[PDB]
């Protein structure tokens, strides 16, 4: 009974997708298939710095008058960038649907990058990075990406190295903007109280101008020993299958089974036919090795012996979590934008439920043995990590005798 | 049966050391969980009774007959707390079984 | 060959099983081979 | 013991295989010469 | 259809909405916040909030955890100074046992002494995690200096009270505040009938009105705590309207005129924010209204050095609003921001369940989102100005933290 | 910060990838 996500396509290739619902406020966003994976180490912070510059004024709406408009209807304006996708989204009321779309049009095209602003946003970005190091789990996941995807564009961070940040100019940005903002790589996603025909007419009216035009898992480890920190963060991952491979669903159930360290989180990060599947835990130094041992046993267990009931637990757990319908509009659309960018279609919740209920214990331990057993992991540690075991002990813990 | 149980209580001989019945239980995992859940005063009386019994066994003495533990008087204090430990223990076991 | 790894090495027990079988046969070959090599080496100087 | 049952199945093959390995090793080390005898290889 | 609200003869409110959602949520709302304690049982509501997974009369702890995780459902406790809400959510095929677990937790706890003795360390850990950020500590300090008895009680347990909260205090608090006349059971994605039928198995034990809480008294005062954070988190508030009074709305329109946090992921987004500016600093308007009293004021984060005049600048801006220096387009934009914030707050399922819940306990009635929209519209420009003068005149209460060498006092402010 | 540098080039050491995983 969940309403279907209807997708149309303009000549530009900008797929305009929408999923109407009763809620009177909507989350209209633009997703773009452009991240740090498409950068070539000479423009490693171009997407991040453009994400900073995108709300500082356009040609038609110069400066803060633009954001005055998004204050005037009381709407909320957000943007984010990952290694593969960039999103500019607005939460607003339903009746303010046209102007919001027009605002989004300016943000993707006709944007203006002021040289004055460029220096101010450089100091913002530089400073944030200079303090970003504070967030350990971000440092550990960046280290894990770097040591797992050495020599590839997937190792480099979204923010880029301070070097590039300082060394960036309007023209470079202009390039990234004019290169990675093509209309066939763009989805206009709407969730909530929107009509699809009105949204399609608004996309035809504005946004109809947008121009129309592998990775290797290096199993290895990076350890940043700094003994003055109170807690240690350790992430261990193996290679993931990718977006389009259905056993992801089964792997998600495996994560739902795992769900000794103060904090233990499992992740299945997916990129275009690659990814990182693993666990991140933050612990006191004198516990670290025991955690690792614990964690490896669980994984090995699933690969070795997994019952029927726990599987059911994961199935159900995932089900409720996977549930996103009417979770929130922002989430809803976020899902429409990512589904049109990655799968090329919006997978409905009934298909997700079918793929969940076809998962049993035998295929779960088969897929877990395919992806976890006797695999070389990527290890990233930060903090008092002397008792964190080196690569032979972790690699030997990746199988059982 | 009641009189024969009193005779067996006298023949067991832990009342001559001033002990209760629940003091004589072997401390397994469930018994230690039941002991940990005791209130402070009952735990302190149990530890003093055990220490006094150990001292009397050291000197190879027993208490005077007026100070022994009357069968009727003995209180099964740990019992209530113990049943729970066993109940909880079994419940958990069953869950795993299934 | 992946087959070897997938079939013989993947399962630790098989890893042992193959080693076990190999050991059972290695002796035969090595013994006989070395014996003959030795025999050839000292082709004429022996009891015969 | 359903859970135990399932886990057993999972370990059955590997368990048996380890047993098989031991059996093989036993015959080889012991040089059974009776089980081995029928085997193509011959000690002499 | 829309929500249904039968009032049972023992006082329990039942509200239901069947929207055929795949995941259904069921919450239970009690007027048992931290304002109902006194100086003898401080921090009891924090341990009660953290004691939701303890062996209940009906269900052992193992089950109350393994049964909720077996179906993948979620049980959470949210607490304000007035209200507590225990919420379960899950698939429609498992909400029968979810209501069994939730109503057992609400109605028949056991509060075993070894369980609460194990829980007090978790109480300390939860308080440390909560006070890891400066806003939480400065709002708790602001409430403590602003009120005398009722709303001055902290949401988190004091340091001396750890190790001292007993099972008898929890039992007394539950028996005196978890009664049927202070409870509303609200269900999205369920039939009203079952809620009515799950309101009989439980919620029938305590039919009283509970031990009502003392009236909160304002005290004023300014507390400053040097903590080192380069940023002087300073909150300056005064007494404002209660939730119900019409003036309330006027104060909500006043915070959305002054600035209620940024709407972009950071400038000229507030009369306050606009009022010169050559430094990194955050300034917003704070409003917290409870059923007998409210606090309205300004909240500033700034560099210690500029902490003074920035606060002064923010204060001066409110004085301009107290002098009638405002435009009708600004008030219309504030009304649009407030109504969009309300609609986006109720657009999610758990926010919708909380809203219905709050309305139930507060007024026993459901106010359709539409109704509110026209009432917010009722607030008019002069009304906003009025609330301002209330703040500009009423005795202020100030909570400050950081390097306070250049942070002004109330007699200087 | 962390982003300042990239994993040093181990190519010299690196050998000449699940297709090769089993092989390796």
């Amino acid at each position: 009974s969940v309403p279907e996500t209807q997708v149309s396509i303009l000549d530009n290739g900008l797929r305009v997708a929408s999923e109407q619902s009763s809620h009177a406020t909507c989350t209209v966003g633009v997703w773009i298939d452009a991240g740090s994976r498409y950068e070539t180490e000479k423009n490693n912070g171009a997407g991040y710095f453009l994400e900073h510059l995108a709300f500082k004024g356009t040609k038609n709406r110069p400066g803060n008058a633009l954001e005055k408009e998004v204050e005037s209807i009381g709407a909320h304006l957000n943007a984010y960038s990952t290694r593969e996708h960039t999103a500019y989204l607005i939460k607003a009321l339903s009746k303010d649907l046209p102007k919001v779309v027009e605002l989004l049009a300016d943000i993707v095209q006709n944007s203006s990058l002021e040289d004055s602003q460029i220096e101010k946003e450089r100091d913002v970005i530089l400073r944030e990075m200079q303090e970003n190091d504070a967030s350990m789990q971000n440092v550990v996941f960046d280290y894990l990406h770097a040591t797992a995807f050495q020599g590839t564009p997937l190792a480099q961070a979204v923010e880029g190295p301070s070097e590039n940040v300082r060394r960036l100019s309007r023209t470079d940005l202009t390039d990234y903007l004019n290169r990675h903002y093509k209309a066939p790589r763009m989805v206009l996603a709407a969730a909530g109280g929107v009509e699809h025909q009105q949204l399609l007419d608004l996309a035809q009216k504005h946004l109809s101008s947008v121009s129309r035009v592998p990775c290797r898992f290096t199993g290895s480890e990076i350890r940043h020993r700094d003994d003055a920190l109170p807690l240690a963060h350790v992430a261990i991952a193996v290679e993931g299958p990718g977006w389009a491979n259905p056993d992801n669903v089964t792997l998600q159930v495996a994560n739902a089974i795992i769900g000794l360290c103060q904090s233990f989180q499992t992740f299945n990060i997916s990129y275009s036919d690659t990814g990182l599947l693993g666990a991140h835990f933050v612990c006191d130094a004198m516990s670290i090795d025991d955690m690792v041992f614990f964690l490896q046993g669980q994984w090995m267990r699933l690969c070795t012996s997994a019952t029927e009931s726990e599987v059911t637990r994961g199935k159900n757990i995932l089900r409720n979590a996977l549930v996103s319908h009417l979770d929130g509009t922002t989430p809803v659309c976020e899902d429409i934008g990512r589904s049109l960018l990655t799968y090329g279609r919006r997978i409905p919740l009934a298909e997700w439920e079918s793929r969940i209920q076809e998962v049993d214990a035998q295929m779960l331990r088969d897929i877990c043995s395919k992806y976890f057993y006797d695999q070389c992991p990527a290890v990233a540690g930060y903090g008092p990590i002397e008792q964190l075991p080196d690569y032979n002990r972790i690699r030997s813990g990746m199988f059982w005798l | 049966l009641d009189g024969f149980r009193k005779w067996y209580y006298n023949a067991a001989g832990f009342n001559k050391l001033g002990l209760m019945r629940d003091d004589t239980l072997h401390e397994t995992e469930d018994v230690k969980e039941a002991i940990r859940r005791l209130p402070e005063d009952l735990y302190n009386d149990r530890m003093f009774r055990i220490k006094r019994a150990l001292d009397l066994t050291m000197r190879h003495q027993i208490l005077p007959k007026d100070q022994w533990t009357k069968y009727e008087e003995d209180k099964f204090y740990l019992e209530p707390y113990l049943k729970e430990v066993i109940r909880e223990r079994k419940e958990r076991e069953e869950w795993a079984k299934k | 060959p992946s087959r070897l790894y997938s079939l013989l090495f993947r399962r630790t027990s098989t890893f042992a099983l193959t080693i076990a079988v190999g050991a059972l046969f290695f002796e035969r070959a090595f013994d006989q081979g070395a014996d003959a090599i030795y025999e050839h080496i000292n082709e004429g100087k022996l009891w015969k | 013991g359903p859970r135990y049952r399932e886990l057993a199945r999972n370990w059955i093959p590997t368990a048996g295989m380890w047993g098989t390995v031991g059996a093989v090793g036993l015959v080889w080390a012991t040089d059974w010469r009776l089980i081995l005898d029928w085997v193509p290889y011959i000690n002499g | 259809q829309d929500l249904e609200f039968t009032k049972l003869p023992n006082g329990l409110v039942i509200a239901s909405l069947e929207n055929y959602a795949p995941l259904s949520r069921i919450g239970l709302f009690v007027k048992a916040g931290s304002r109902y304690e006194d100086s003898n049982n401080l921090g009891t509501s924090h341990l009660l909030r953290l004691a939701s997974s303890l062996t209940t009369k009906g269900a052992s702890s193992f089950k109350i955890t393994r049964g909720i995780e077996a179906v993948g459902g979620k049980l959470s406790v949210t607490a304000t100074r007035e209200n507590m809400a225990y919420t379960v959510e899950g698939i429609r095929s498992d909400i029968e046992i979810l209501m069994e677990f939730l109503l057992n937790v609400t109605t028949a706890p056991e509060f075993r002494r070894w369980e609460v003795a194990a829980l007090r360390s978790q109480l300390k850990i939860d308080k440390a995690v909560a006070f890891q950020n400066s806003q939480t500590r400065i709002i708790e300090n602001l409430h403590d200096v602003a009120y005398k008895n009722a709303l001055a009680n902290p949401l988190y347990c004091p340091d001396y009270r750890m190790g001292k909260i007993t099972s008898e205090e929890l039992h007394y608090f539950v028996q005196n505040h978890f009664t049927s006349a202070r409870m509303a059971l609200v269900g999205l994605g369920v039939s009203h009938s079952v809620l009515k039928q799950v309101a009989e198995q439980f919620l029938n034990m305590r039919g009283g009105l509970g031990l009502a809480g003392a009236k909160a008294k304002y005290r004023g005062g300014e507390i400053r705590e040097q903590n080192g954070d380069n940023l002087v988190h300073a909150a300056i508030v005064a007494e404002s309207a209660a939730i119900g009074n019409a003036e309330a709305n006027a104060f909500s329109v006043l915070q959305h005129l002054l600035g209620a946090g940024p709407h972009i992921k950071n400038n000229t987004t507030s009369l306050l924010s606009q009022s010169g500016s050559h430094q990194p600093f955050d300034v917003s308007a704070f409003n917290a209204s409870y059923s007998d009293s409210g606090l309205f004021g300004i909240y500033t984060i700034s560099q210690a050095a500029a902490a003074g005049e920035v606060i002064n600048a923010a204060y001066n801006q409110v004085k301009a609003v107290a002098q009638g220096n405002l435009s009708s387009a600004d008030v219309q934009a504030a009304k649009n921001k407030l109504k969009a914030g309300y609609l986006m707050s109720v657009e999610t399922s758990e926010g919708f369940l909380s809203e219905i819940g709050s309305q139930a306990l507060a007024a026993g009635s459901y106010m359709p989102p539409s109704t509110v929209l026209q009432q917010i519209d009722s607030v008019a420009d002069a009304d906003v100005v009025k609330a301002a003068k209330k703040f500009v005149s009423g005795k202020k209460s100030m909570a400050a933290s950081g390097n306070l060498g250049h942070t002004p006092f109330l007699d200087e402010l | 910060s962390h982003t300042d540098v990239k994993v040093p080039d181990f190519s010299d050491y690196r050998r000449a990838s699940k297709e090769s995983s089993e092989a390796r």
